[PDB]
């Protein structure tokens, strides 16, 4: 295929950020689930 | 009269894996046999054989179950 | 030269070895000296220079096709890229053996284990192939 | 009993389990031959810079791609169909023993004489013996005559569950109001383990199957101890 | 009519590419997160 | 009773750029809106029942 | 400087097929022969070298002795 | 089928029409490079002296590549075919690709 | 301006209402089942019925008033009748399946036997017959009708479309008397059961197919239908003949052989 | 089977009006009058509670929960028996 | 304007956007209950404490990833975006009922979430067999929960086979016989005639066991004469159907990767492609009974399914050879797409070839529930149907957006989640051969170390999802235009450009017959 | 035995229905019910192709039952070929 | 002109591939997994009974 160079380029820190940020909202919220299991099993 | 029973044989009529009908109708020839025979003022050792098949076949809950419909008035098979 | 979006249902240039003589020209507009370089293609070529070839040849193509088929170094972005993730990944294995995961159970002690090892030999698990097979019941030993 | 790292079966225990070795066997040969051949027929069409685009005739070729599949699927399918039904042939058991599933246990009955019957449970890790086997062993093992033809029957007083030995190559649903029958013959003494093999809840996990395989008088005796 | 052409055929917005990477991070973020949080609430419940 | 499609056809067909589910005449709106009134609110009321029966009742 | 030789021009691509086809052939038999010797082979030499003096009894008395039983001491 | 050589002979033929248009220049090359074959020098030959009558002196290099290429791993056909047609090449003053420094990645 | 014959649809809330309906019956039926409450069931209840009466009155809308259904579009709604129907015949024959799985095999709890110990079926030659004339006669009125219609003939169409929602109707009702005076509940066993349920599914497709035909019956009023166009017409028809082959193999199976 | 009618001189709404008329609803008429002629109440028979029957694993959703929905005293039985 | 678009929807494109969306949020629940299902298993032991837990996430998984992961992204994404471009068609025959089916799905998952929260959840197995899934073993709403579930998701499919078979069948150009449309739309109208049949089927079985828990009816308890087996059987009626409906369109859109990516106008041997995806699904409707091998058949009927079942490599392995011959002397293009379908081709072999493994009921004795099970369906769906479906996205990503993607970066998520999958799946046939149960939250010690090493696996996957997603944000972040696209020719959904206007084929194609 | 009361299509067809039912009467065919017979193709006889723009998409099925269909662009002005087979073909805008 | 994979596809590789094994082999031995390997060669059997 062929296309235009970027309208609006992601340079490498964009991209950084954007993987990051996306690892992120992944990773923090099961990770704080499974961080506290043991407080859930007590009640 | 053919003992040395050891357990029930292999019945061409239920030669399959499911054999809740072999129970079933061993159980029900027994109870029959038991009928006629108590009736007509003989003795129930004729109906010895089916006795030890469906009591080697059948789970205890099965049989307990029966026979306390039959008790009951609310077993289902013919006897 | 600049291909556009709205020229989508016009017949278009493409670069593929096995499409040699692509649908239109690699540039189709013409300078004063363009020009005059078509139409001395009209004579005998022996009379164009090396140099005149080479513009004929970049006005009808873009890419030669040693150009259009050169190998790249992406492999090892790939393959280095795709490392450092699995990597990665170790790390996320480590957090959850760090933070999620308590004790494994007591069957697991070293003791425990050397006491159900003997006593699988004693059962003789798998003694034709799989397990007291490769114990030496005569010499009391793993075999050789 | 399964052991570390194992890649395979548990060695066999009886005949028929043997024969699923073997034919196992044959099988993945040609599982492996065929997976192989197309990985490597794969990677030889994608290493060659020399081109041909133009349409192809098909029916030539197709014949080969259907008439070897057929016949190799004829190869697995004979011997296949041979233990099928060498596992049903007739065998006249010695004795009879019943299982009923429950949530989550077995029990088992052996009523050809008297009325025996008891309860097999897991032991629980906290309880097992230096040694033995966590979420394998039950306190009440399954003792068997070994040697000889046994009738099993299997049901459920509940939920549905599956009785299985893979070592024996066993595996039997249990079914409320249904007798499944299955026959078992260790050719050896010893112990063998199984465990229920269709979801039943939420101790599923926890409710193992134990043959204890001992010779007849020993079986006799014991059958004796436990009314 | 409606809009037509590239960032227009879809219902959210790619006109600033950090408010659609907030966007992606609750959509993709949501449905990932709500297994972890069912099975909390049903530990939580007993 | 009497054959009135053609003043029907004329109604349906009037360049008025109404959506054919409104292009009868104001009572299409009051029912449309009755309609997406009960699913909508309907679909709140589910939610609510989801979370009250989400709970031992705590 | 001589002339170079006529090389072979046409069916390549078909010509490249055939000799690895053929090649995959005998690969495939030669991977038989050796699956056969290595795992089907070597299973039934076990297990028939296994049973041919396999004494169930005493078997059966090093289980009991070791304390292996529930229903034998 | 048909032989080899009535094969070439009517790919020769196509290529040799007078008048043939540059559609059908383009047609004839982007076909013929679908084919399990390097064409014969006979038909590359029709090919460049069409071009010639087309005024096209591009589409000549470029039929020079393309043959170069359906060669694939088989380096001894391209200067073959280079041999086989040098007087053709010398005639039209066609320049082959490495002449131009075309074949430079 | 298109230059095909089919039909672009306008933009339209009906699927997003009916989804909605689903959700709040199928809840509903959750909320009855286990909450003791009719609330949410009868909300979509009602959004279900509000959704088929405004899409289906925008089909009319769209053909009759604007002229959309080409003979394109109409023979697409053929297939889309057809392979409706098809779906329906699959989903009756599990409910067959469960009938003969069950009474060909019948278990010791039964008695062994079938029909059950204890279970008094109905007599086949009673009320079941009678529903047996009445549907296969309203599949003759119901031709009728359609050669009415098509040989242009207005009252004739509208008489024997008449009589055949009348049988309908007649079917409804003594089924209803039936289950009424059935000494059998759907709690006796496996044979009511099967007899209820796929009874029960029966006749709620007979009150649909009639609906449709009531439907049909007032369009042919207004004088929707021509003589040469007439596809809801056709599609009442296919369903009604459908409903009665569903019933005769019922009638066969549950009623007759079951017996 | 022809059945043993017969006219195909040409289909038409006059030949179906006639068989709707002439065979349909003639039918319908000897059925409804074989089943008015049936019908009368059959005598109840003796109660048995079989486990079989009158199933309860959950109570209905509606009513006291163990009254089937179109339940008719007179012929149906509760699992305790007839109704008073 | 927002809401006419996008709720009020009769537009096939729109409404396949819809539909990929959709199943993408799926796959992401789907993707962590399996690193739950994972977690769990990654250590001896217990994880959750709660086993209950366990059953209900292993079911939701398997639910997800079927019924809202796999089948809205392939019927419903591309077989929308695709179907009426590849035919020259303005739109779908039903537009407006195309959309019900879309929003029916929402409400399905809706059910699906609810019965996880109520209650102690759904711990069946997405078999939902009674006695477990019946109204004294999984007491109060959440079994329920899931039947309507189902029922929503079962209505939704069967409008949509009803609606892509009508558009097949009588929309495309005039002169176009069936013989003359691509492979993609012969696997979609395949697919679409096995929901029509075997969705009802499911559906009556479903309701049965709404009304043994509800009504107390007993088709499925033997107190009233009833049977659990039946409920297993009209289950499998449908399932075995169910998982050819799962990778056909995969199929479809594999013969359209592999030939474009070996820059071919067409695939290897045409027919046969059809007349292999007919013979599937003509024996897809007598095989079910594989999924029974234990469950106390008589011997007969075992080896009539183990028969029956085999037949079925015949077709496929036409194709995988077909697919083959479609790479040989191709001009291959190493584009993310085609490795997605090259690792398709041999992990769906793989896969493939331990089915016929199981199919022989004397061997499934032994394998039937155990690891060796879920090693051969995570091979056909994990890397069959989910490779397919990258496949696809990445390949037609530019034609639905308009911009590119990064291939590096796509190359890069590609290499990851080979690896994944493969060390998650591969030791799982070992545990089964050396039996480990299914369904199982801890097992004897002897299953660590695979358990092990196939949770591991399973975290790198997470990574390759995770990287999937900051890919798509790159390409719209970048808006990159798609200029030209080759092989138009063969390839008609190209050629309206990218994205395709609204309105496409208002003018339909001119098609002569000659 | 015979009334009437039923509209024909002639009377109460309307919309693109009746469009497409007059056009048939005079055996034209504007919104493309039936398939075009092919002409020759060649360039003095091309396949004519109406249009109501300034472009339109050819299928060209090059030889009988082939199954594999070329699709082009076909523009306003001098006849194009197929890419495959060259037979020929002309927009004709109206 | 030099692309992205000239300039940096050296170090990408390097830095990737010992990042990978380093961490990996960390996970494998320092943290405390238990394998649970084959005992034969490795475990004295000890008495139990
Ligand atoms: C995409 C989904 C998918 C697909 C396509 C398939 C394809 C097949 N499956 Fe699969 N299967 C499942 C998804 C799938 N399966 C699922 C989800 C389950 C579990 C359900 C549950 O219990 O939850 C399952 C369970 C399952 C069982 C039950 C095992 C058990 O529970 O004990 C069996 C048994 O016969 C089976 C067999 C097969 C076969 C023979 C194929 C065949 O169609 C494969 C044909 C393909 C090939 C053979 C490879 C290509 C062919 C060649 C290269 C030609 C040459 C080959 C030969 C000559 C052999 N499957
Ligand atoms: C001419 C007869 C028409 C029947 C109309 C009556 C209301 C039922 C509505 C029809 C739905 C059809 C099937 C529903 C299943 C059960 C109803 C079976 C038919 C019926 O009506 O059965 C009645 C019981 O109804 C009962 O339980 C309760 C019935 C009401 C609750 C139904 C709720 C369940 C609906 C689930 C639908 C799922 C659909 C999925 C499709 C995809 C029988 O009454 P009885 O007192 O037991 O015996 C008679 C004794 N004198
Ligand atoms: C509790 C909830 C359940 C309640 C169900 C209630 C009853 C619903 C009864 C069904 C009524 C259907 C009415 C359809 C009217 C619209 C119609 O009939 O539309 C026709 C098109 O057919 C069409 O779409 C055909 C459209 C298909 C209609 C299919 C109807 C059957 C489906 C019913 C639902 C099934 C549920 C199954 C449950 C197990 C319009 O075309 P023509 O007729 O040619 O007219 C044009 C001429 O005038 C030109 O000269
Ligand atoms: C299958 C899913 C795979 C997911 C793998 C997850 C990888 C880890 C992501 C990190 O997650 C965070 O980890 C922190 C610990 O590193 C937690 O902080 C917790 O622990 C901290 C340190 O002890 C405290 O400071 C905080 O208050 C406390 O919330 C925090 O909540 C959680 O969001
Ligand atoms: C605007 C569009 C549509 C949105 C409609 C939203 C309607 C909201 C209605 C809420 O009313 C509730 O209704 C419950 C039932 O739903 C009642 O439960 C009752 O209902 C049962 C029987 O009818 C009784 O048995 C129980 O005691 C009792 O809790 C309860 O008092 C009340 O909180
Ligand atoms: C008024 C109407 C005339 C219709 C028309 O031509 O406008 C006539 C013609 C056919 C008639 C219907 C048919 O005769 C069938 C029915 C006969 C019943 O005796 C009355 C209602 C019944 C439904 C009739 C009502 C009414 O008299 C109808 C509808
Ligand atoms: C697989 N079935
Ligand atoms: Cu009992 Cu699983
Ligand atoms: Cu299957
Ligand atoms: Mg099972
Ligand atoms: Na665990
Ligand atoms: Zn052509």
């Amino acid at each position: 295929i062929t296309a235009k160079p970027a309208k609006t380029p992601t340079s490498p820190k964009e991209q950084a950020i954007g993987l990051s940020v996306t690892f992120l909202s992944f990773l923090l919220p099961a990770g704080w689930v499974l961080y506290h299991l043991d407080n859930y099993k007590k009640s | 009269k053919i003992k040395n029973y050891q357990t029930a044989p292999f019945d061409s009529r239920f030669p399959n894996q499911n054999q809740t009908r072999n129970c079933w109708q061993n159980y029900l020839d027994f109870h029959r046999c038991e009928k006629a025979m108590t009736a007509k003022g003989g003795d129930v050792s004729v109906c010895e054989w089916y006795r030890r098949v469906y009591k080697s076949l059948c789970p205890i809950s099965w049989v307990s179950t029966w026979d306390d419909r039959r008790a009951e008035g609310t077993f289902p098979g013919k006897i | 030269s600049v291909v556009k979006s709205e020229d989508y249902a016009l017949p278009s240039y493409v670069d593929r070895r096995d499409y040699p003589l692509p649908d239109v020209a690699h540039v189709k507009n013409l300078s004063a000296s363009q020009k005059a370089l078509k139409e001395k293609e009209k004579a005998s070529w022996s009379s164009l220079s090396i140099d005149e070839k080479v513009e004929l040849y970049r006005l009808k193509f873009k890419e030669s096709f040693a150009e259009m088929n050169r190998s790249t170094n992406e492999w090892k972005t790939v393959v280095g890229a795709a490392m450092f993730f699995i990597g990665f990944t170790a790390l996320l294995l480590i957090w959850e053996k760090h933070y999620v995961y308590g004790p494994i159970p007591h069957t697991f002690e070293e003791e425990w284990v050397a006491k159900q090892t003997k006593r699988m030999l004693d059962m003789k698990v798998a003694p034709i192939q799989g397990f007291s097979a490769k114990w030496d019941y005569d010499k009391n030993e793993w075999k050789k | 009993m399964a052991y570390p790292m194992q890649l395979g079966f548990q060695d066999a225990t009886s005949p028929i389990m043997e024969e699923l070795l073997h034919f196992h066997d044959h099988t993945l040969m040609i599982v492996f031959l065929i997976s192989s051949l197309v990985l490597y027929i794969i990677s030889l069409m994608l290493t060659t810079k020399l081109t041909h685009t133009s349409t192809m005739d098909a029916q030539e070729v197709e014949t080969i791609w259907t008439i070897l599949p057929a016949i190799i699927l004829i190869l697995i399918a004979l011997p296949s169909l041979r233990i099928l039904y060498m596992m049903d042939e007739i065998n006249n058991p010695s004795l009879t023993v019943k299982t009923m599933g429950h949530q989550w246990y077995w029990s088992y009955e052996y009523t050809d004489y008297e009325d025996l019957s008891f309860d097999s449970y897991m032991i629980p890790t906290s309880e097992l013996k230096p040694g033995e086997l966590r979420l394998l062993e039950v306190d009440n093992r399954v003792v068997l005559p070994m040697e000889m033809t046994i009738r099993m029957l299997v049901s459920s007083e509940d939920v549905l569950h599956s009785w299985a030995v893979p070592s024996l190559g066993l595996k039997t649903d249990a079914i409320p109001g249904r007798l499944n029958q299955t026959t078992l013959m260790s050719s050896r003494p010893g112990l063998y383990y199984g465990q229920c093999s269709e979801i039943c809840g939420s101790n599923h996990s926890f409710m193992p199957i134990v043959l204890e395989l001992v010779p007849l008088k020993y079986f006799e005796k014991w059958s004796a101890s436990m009314l | 009519h409606y809009e037509e052409g590239p960032g227009k055929n879809i219902p959210f917005s790619v006109e600033n590419k950090w408010r659609l990477l907030a966007m992606m991070t609750l959509f993709f973020g949501s449905g990932f997160a709500a297994p972890f949080f069912i099975v909390r609430h049903q530990l939580l419940k007993k | 009773f009497e054959n009135r499609v053609a003043e029907k056809q004329k109604l349906f067909q009037e360049d008025n750029g109404l959506p054919v589910h409104l292009k009868g005449g104001a009572t299409d709106n009051i029912l449309y809106r009755v309609t997406m009134t009960l699913c909508l609110g309907g679909t709140l009321y589910s939610l609510y029942c989801l979370g009250w029966a989400s709970f031992p009742h705590k | 400087s001589t002339a170079l030789a006529k090389p072979q021009m046409r069916g390549l691509l078909a010509r490249r097929l055939r000799f690895h086809i053929v090649g995959a052939f005998m690969v495939s038999l030669g991977f038989a022969t050796f699956y056969k010797f290595a795992v089907a082979e070597k299973r039934k030499k076990a297990y028939a070298d296994f049973y041919r003096n396999y004494d169930s009894m005493k078997d059966f008395e090093e289980m009991r002795k070791a304390g292996i039983f529930q229903s034998a001491k | 089928h048909e032989t080899d050589e009535e094969f070439d002979a009517r790919w020769v033929t196509y290529f040799n029409k007078p008048d043939i248009d540059a559609w059908e220049l383009r047609k004839g090359m982007n076909t013929l490079v679908g084919y399990d074959l390097v064409p014969e020098p006979k038909i590359i030959d029709a090919a460049l002296r069409a071009c010639r009558r087309l005024n096209d002196f591009a589409s000549a290099v470029r039929i020079l590549e393309v043959v170069k290429d359906k060669a694939g791993p088989h380096k001894e056909i391209y200067p073959y075919v280079i041999q086989e047609l040098r007087p053709t090449l010398n005639e039209l003053g066609i320049s082959t690709p490495e002449e131009l420094g075309l074949d430079k990645v | 301006h298109q230059t095909h014959a089919y039909h672009m649809v306008n933009p339209s809330p009906w699927p997003l209402t009916g989804a909605l309906s689903a959700l709040l019956m199928t809840s509903g039926l959750t909320m009855w089942f286990h909450f003791n409450s009719m609330t949410l069931l009868m909300i979509g209840l009602t959004t279900n019925m509000l959704t088929m009466y405004q899409w289906w009155r925008d089909v009319i809308r769209e053909s009759t008033f604007q002229g959309h259904h080409t003979p394109a579009v109409q023979k697409g709604l053929r297939y889309g009748m057809i392979l409706f129907i098809i779906s329906e015949v699959l989903f009756f024959t599990g409910f067959f399946w469960a009938f003969y799985h069950s009474s060909l095999a019948p278990t010791p709890e039964l008695g062994g036997c079938w029909p059950p110990t204890g279970i008094h079926p109905l007599n086949p030659l009673e009320v079941p017959l009678l529903n047996t004339s009445v549907l296969l006669a309203s599949g003759v009125s119901i031709t009728w009708a359609h050669h009415s219609l098509m040989e242009g003939d207005r009252k004739h169409m509208l008489q024997a479309l008449f009589i055949t929602i009348t049988l309908g109707v007649y079917f409804t009702l003594l089924q209803a008397s039936e289950y009424y005076e059935a000494p059998f509940t759907i709690s006796d066993g496996v044979y009511g059961s099967t007899f209820f349920v796929a009874t029960g599914f029966h006749g709620l497709h007979v009150i649909i197919g009639s609906t449709f035909l009531i439907v049909c019956f007032f369009r042919q009023l207004k004088f929707h239908f021509t003589s040469n166009h007439h596809f809801g017409f056709e599609a009442a028809a296919w369903y009604w003949h459908f409903v009665d082959v569903v019933w005769l193999f019922l009638y066969v199976s549950i009623y007759w052989w079951g017996s | 089977a022809s059945a043993a009618k017969g006219d195909h001189g040409g289909t038409g709404a006059r030949t179906w009006r006639f068989l709707t008329f002439g065979l349909a609803l003639p039918s319908v008429a000897l059925c409804t009058l074989n089943s008015w002629l049936h019908s009368g109440h059959r005598e109840r028979p003796a109660f048995i509670p079989y486990h079989h029957l009158r199933i309860r694993t959950k109570p209905f959703s509606w009513g006291d929960g163990n009254h089937t929905f179109f339940h008719n005293p007179r012929v149906n039985p509760l699992p305790t028996g007839y109704e008073k | 304007m927002f809401i006419n678009r996008w709720l009020f929807s009769t537009n096939h494109k729109d409404i396949g956007t819809l539909y990929l969306l959709f199943g993408a949020w799926a796959g992401m629940v789907g993707t962590a209950l399996s690193l739950l299902i994972r977690a769990e298993l990654g250590q001896p032991g217990t994880l959750l404490g709660d086993d209950q837990i366990y059953n209900v996430v292993v079911t939701a998984h398997a639910f997800v990833m079927i019924f809202f992961m796999v089948m809205p992204i392939m019927i419903g994404g591309f077989g929308n975006w695709l179907v009426p471009l590849m035919i020259g068609a303005p739109d779908m025959a039903f537009p407006r009922m195309n959309n019900m089916s879309f929003w029916l799905l929402p409400p399905s998952f809706l059910l699906l979430l609810a019965s996880s929260m109520v209650e102690a959840g759904a711990g069946t197995g997405w078999t939902v067999y009674p006695p477990l899934a019946g109204n004294l073993a999984h007491a109060g709403a959440s079994v329920d929960l899931t039947i309507f579930s189902l029922h929503l998701a079962g209505v939704s499919s069967i409008l949509g086979a009803i609606n892509f078979i009508t558009t097949i069948i009588n929309m495309k150009p005039p002169a176009m016989s069936q013989y003359q449309t691509p492979l993609f739309v012969w696997s979609v109208m395949i697919t679409a005639v096995l929901l029509l049949l075997s969705l009802p089927v499911l559906a009556a079985g479903i309701t049965m066991l709404l009304t043994d828990r509800n009504l107390n009816t007993t088709f499925f308890d033997p107190a009233g004469g009833g049977d659990p087996i039946l409920y297993q059987h009209l289950f499998w009626f449908f399932g075995h159907p169910e998982v050819y409906i799962l990778i056909l369109p995969g199929f479809g859109m594999i013969s359209h990767i592999v030939t474009y990516y070996s820059g071919k106008k067409e695939p290897f041997g045409y027919m046969g492609m059809v007349w292999a995806m007919m013979s599937i699904g003509f024996l897809g409707f007598i095989v079910w009974a594989h999924h029974m091998f234990t469950v106390g058949m008589d011997v007969d009927t075992r080896a009539y399914f183990t028969s029956a079942t085999m037949i079925i490599a015949i077709p496929t392995g036409v194709k995988v050879f077909s697919w083959l011959a479609t790479l040989h002397g191709g001009n291959i293009k190493w584009s993310p797409a085609m490795m997605w379908a090259l690792g398709f081709i041999f992990l769906f072999t793989v896969g493939g070839l331990t089915g016929i493994v199981l199919a022989n009921s004397s061997l499934d004795i032994v394998l039937h529930d155990t690891y060796y099970v879920v090693a051969h369906f995570h091979y056909v769906l994990s890397m069959g149907a989910v490779f397919a479906i990258m496949g696809g996205f990445v390949h037609w990503f530019p034609l639905f957006s308009g911009y590119t993607l990064n291939d590096t970066w796509a190359k890069i998520h590609f290499a990851i989640m080979f690896v994944g999958v493969n060390m998650t799946f591969f030791p799982q046939h070992f545990l089964g051969l050396s039996g480990m149960p299914r369904r199982y939250s801890d097992y004897p010690d002897a299953y660590t170390m695979w358990n092990t090493i196939s949770s591991m696996g399973s975290f790198i996957s997470l990574t390759a999802v995770m990287l999937m997603v900051f890919i798509i944000w790159e390409a719209f972040a970048s808006k990159r235009e798609v200029l030209t696209v080759d092989l138009t020719t063969t390839n008609l959904e190209w050629l309206n450009g990218c994205p395709p206007p609204y309105h496409t084929f208002e003018e339909p194609t001119y098609v002569n017959l000659k | 035995a015979s009334g009437g009361g039923v509209p024909t299509d002639e009377e109460q067809a309307t919309g693109l229905e009746r469009e497409v039912m007059l056009a048939a009467r005079k055996g034209q065919d504007p919104y493309n019910i039936l398939a075009p017979k092919a002409t020759s193709g060649t360039k003095e006889d091309p396949n004519l192709v109406p249009s109501i723009t300034n472009k339109r998409i050819v299928g060209c099925i090059c030889e009988e039952d082939n199954s594999t269909v070329i699709w082009f662009w076909l523009h306003k002005g001098e006849a194009q070929r197929c890419p495959s087979c060259g037979t020929h073909y002309k927009l004709v805008p109206h | 002109a030099p692309d992205f994979h000239d300039k940096y596809g050296n170090a990408v590789l390097a830095s990737g591939a010992t990042f990978c094994v380093a961490v990996w082999v960390y996970m494998a031995t320092q943290i405390g997994i238990e394998w649970n390997p084959s005992p034969v060669g490795r475990v004295t059997p000890k008495e139990w009974r």
